[PDB]
RNA sequence: GCCUGGCGGCCGUAGCGCGGUGGUCCCACCUGACCCCAUGCCGAACUCAGAAGUGAAACGCCGUAGCGCCGAUGGUAGUGUGGGGUCUCCCCAUGCGAGAGUAGGGAACUGCCAGGC
RNA sequence: CAACCCGAUGCAAACUGCGAAUACCGGAGAAUGUUAUCACGGGAGACACACGGCGGGUGCUAACGUCCGUC
RNA sequence: CCUCCUAAAGAGUAACGGAGGAGCACGAAGGUUGGCUAAUCCUGGUCGGACAUCAGGAGGUUAGUGCAAUGGCAUAAGCCAGCUUGACUGCGAGCGUGACGGCGCGAGCAGGUGCGAAAGCAGGUCAUAGUGAUCCGGUGGUUCUGAAUGGAAGGGCCAUC
């Protein structure tokens, strides 16, 4: 599980605007990489570049 | 096609008849020589329709020549214009199989001063 | 973490399949139906299968909502009572 | 046929208790040997009820008796009682009343098949019916 | 173009009255070959043998399928995912093209050479050629064959039986052994 | 009313098999292909423009009980209540009463609308 | 010398192309029973149960055995 | 903790009863749109001599489901590709299941999304295991509070370890 080499979390972020939302990840399968959308505190989506942007 | 299999896409909007029920449908023909159409209910009321290429309509034969968007409009406008009433019911017109070319004349044949989605 | 050793004694736990909500009750957008747990759509349902299959309910409120798969996928139509 | 008390190929499972109930047979052959009283093959007495159906006269005649037997048991050594049960090695064949034993060959067979009775777990008739019309 | 005219002219009506039947629509037609080469590495299918779809592809005059895998595990280390094939197909105006282009040019390539293989129909109607390899359909430098793992090709046809074909095939096939 | 097309009700007394059969009204196969559009290869499928040809396949009909399927009546198995033997099983009063098998049935029947006489 | 397929015969808690009794669920109806029903609140005790019948795991269809169900 | 039998055809019910699985995985293995269907054998086919890609035929859950077992699956949830981030935020009619803590299902509503011509689908995976209450704290956000007052520390609230 916490094994340093599986699975971890993915603390995230947003561009601007100070949210979170968290979700999970690896680290030996291609990673140092992510972004989707998901909604903020309010209004529109994008960025969400969260940790390890491309 | 149909020979090969049923067991295909094709149904699964069909089943139209659940949730939608009240959702009818325009269903559209191909078969090389004509295009038909119909509309009836789901499936509480087949005892309804519309009309494929009726002949008679202007001339005796539905005095048309093509089959492209220029036939297969028509092919469709009859439907529309004789179902007045059932537009802003919300129809629907199900592809069938695919939604290109001659199907797409006839279903936007309709979109124009009918069905409104 | 040795918790191995057979034994086949040993449980499940089991909760949910029950099929509750028999027949056509009076209605409400109760569950009844349930059997396999996860369940989606359902309405006012219809009970339906296959070959022999096709319950009917005829009694429910105005969306039942329930059965999953194993029991008569989805439902509803035009009944209620007097219609729908 | 045979028992040997082959076993049914291998394990797959090995437990239930038991419980009986009715019958529901006739005949194969020619002779045959009616069951009758409830009980249980040894499955070890379908061995000896053979070896003991062919002593004077050679192997001659299609002998086939037919029960499969199918049921593990297990017993406990001189233990208290973990419940679980340890190997079977024993094999009691479910025997309501059917009745199975075939002697292919003309011949006085009563006797004959009588004389591995004994060997049975309970009492039997014997019963022929040399062929059909009892059922459709 | 070329030889699917013999068919109508000069081809059908021989079989419309050997057989006779009296549709020229039950006249056996031919629908098309499907070629595609097979054995391929367990493990080396990579850079060897990828050019061997190169051949197969203008030896056509198409796009090979270099198919794939549909084996598990047991024995031959593969394991349901690899390509190790060709296929390529031809129903179209561009089959009787290779067909123009076999029965004149090289059917007749091999020193062991002296027809085709009476008995290989499929039991209804079609054949399955063979041979092993060569070019035998020339288009290329030649001075790099890579002995690029041979030739199957299944002339599919929509032959009624077994020797009710024949007479088809034997009707242009100016080779087919005596 | 005869036949054909889409769309349903019913889901095997509606299916499979085998045999015969219908034609440019339909449908089909089919003619053709630079495309709109399509092939992890292919106009095979989908797609599109449509001579000529044929019902060969498909399809729809109709015949035919080889194979599915439907299936009583009676008997049997079980079993609720109430009792009685008796070893774990069984009996009787009583009410429900199968599965299998048997006679037989059987080659679906229907509705909305559109096109040929 | 034998899997595999055809005919004839069995077996199954973890087999089912069939299928009861029946218990349970909801809907009306008459009659009957000093609301027997439900809710909220004061006081509890009570969680060692034993035997007999029926259905069963176990155990040997052993045990005034042992563990569930039900009366 | 999850699956099946026991478990007497609604739930549920035991034993140191008979068998196994979990303490995950997945920028896709999710969403949607469009499309496609096994396994196995027979006859043929060069590189075969049991099985390799090809051709037709018999081709009927006997296939494949990311991992147990049960249930389910062709409208496929099984398989492939394009485009994407609904693995969304705020609520929730009404239900199921629990002594309780709690757990599960959920149409519909509001804001903004993706996929589709469109009806529409999407609030993570075919479903059911993959889990740890409280306290003490750590990190970010907010003028909620802040012991004379203005701040601040600290406390709350929200998100999370
Ligand atoms: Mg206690
Ligand atoms: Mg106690
Ligand atoms: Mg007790
Ligand atoms: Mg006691
Ligand atoms: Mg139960
Ligand atoms: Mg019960
Ligand atoms: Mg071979
Ligand atoms: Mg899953």
């Amino acid at each position: 599980a916490k094994g340093i080499r599986e699975k971890i979390k993915l603390v995230s972020s947003a561009g601007t605007g100070h949210f979170y939302t968290t979700t999970k990840n690896k680290r030996t399968k291609p990673e140092k990489l992510e972004l989707k959308k998901f909604d903020p505190v309010v209004r529109q989506h994008v960025i969400y570049k969260e940790a390890k942007i491309k | 096609m149909d020979k090969k299999s049923a067991r295909i896409r094709r149904a699964t909007r069909a089943r139209r008849k659940l949730q939608e029920l009240g959702a009818t449908r325009l269903v559209v023909h191909r078969t090389p020589r004509h295009i038909y159409a119909q509309v009836i209910a789901p499936n509480g009321s087949e005892v309804l329709v519309a009309a494929s290429t009726v002949e008679k309509a202007i001339a005796e034969q539905l005095k048309y020549t093509g089959n492209k968007d220029a036939a297969a409009a028509v092919g469709k406008a009859v439907a529309e214009r004789a179902l007045e009433k059932g537009i802003k019911d919300v129809s629907f017109d199900r592809s069938g199989f695919q939604y290109h070319g001659r199907v797409q004349a006839l279903a936007d044949a309709a979109r124009e001063a009918g069905l409104q989605f | 973490a040795h918790k191995k050793a057979g034994g086949s004694t040993r449980n499940g736990r089991d909760s949910e399949a029950k099929r509750l909500g028999v027949k056509r009750f009076g209605g409400e957008s109760v569950l009844a139906g349930s059997i396999i747990v996860r369940q989606r759509g359902t309405k006012f349902h219809a009970g339906a299968n296959v070959g022999c299959g096709r319950d009917h309910t005829l009694f429910a409120k105005a969306d039942g909502k329930v059965k999953f798969e194993v029991k008569g996928p989805k439902n509803r139509k035009f009944i209620s009572i007097e219609a729908e | 046929m045979l028992q040997p008390k082959r076993t049914k190929f291998r394990k797959m499972h090995k437990g239930r208790n038991r419980g009986l109930a009715q019958g529901t047979d006739v005949s194969f052959g020619s002779f045959g040997l009616k069951a009758v009283g409830r009980g249980r093959l040894t499955a070890r007495q379908i061995e000896a009820a053979r070896r003991a159906m062919t002593r004077a006269v050679k192997r001659q005649g299609k002998i086939w008796i037919r029960v499969f037997p199918d049921k593990p048991i297990t017993e406990k050594p001189l233990a208290v009682r973990m419940g679980k049960g340890k190997g079977n090695v024993e094999y009691w064949v479910a025997l309501i009343q059917p009745g199975k034993v075939l002697y292919e060959m003309d011949g006085v067979p009563e006797e004959l098949a009588r004389e591995a009775f004994k060997l049975a777990a309970a009492k039997l008739p014997i019963k022929t019916t040399f062929v059909t019309k009892t059922v459709m | 173009a070329k030889l699917h005219d013999y068919y109508k002219d000069e081809v059908v009506k021989k079989l419309m009255t050997e057989f006779n039947y009296n549709s020229v629509m039950q006249v056996p037609r031919v629908e098309k070959i499907t070629l595609n080469m097979g054995v391929g590495e367990a493990i080396a299918d990579k850079k060897l043998l990828d050019n061997a779809a190169a051949d197969l592809a203008a030896i056509s005059g198409q796009k090979p399928l270099i198919t794939k895998a549909r084996k598990s595990v047991a024995g031959f280390k593969i394991r349901q995912g690899y390509p190790i094939g060709c296929k390529v197909t031809l129903r179209g105006e561009r089959m009787w093209e290779f067909f123009e282009r076999l029965i004149t040019i090289a059917v007749p390539r091999i020193r062991d050479f002296r027809g085709l293989s009476a008995k290989s129909f499929d039991g209804r109607g079609n054949y399955s050629m063979g041979v092993r390899e060569q070019i035998i359909f020339p288009e290329i430098d030649y001075d790099k064959v890579d002995r690029v793992r041979g030739l199957d090709i299944t002339i599919t046809t929509t032959a009624k039986s077994d020797e009710e074909g024949r007479a088809l095939l034997a009707a242009f096939d100016f080779p087919f052994r005596k």
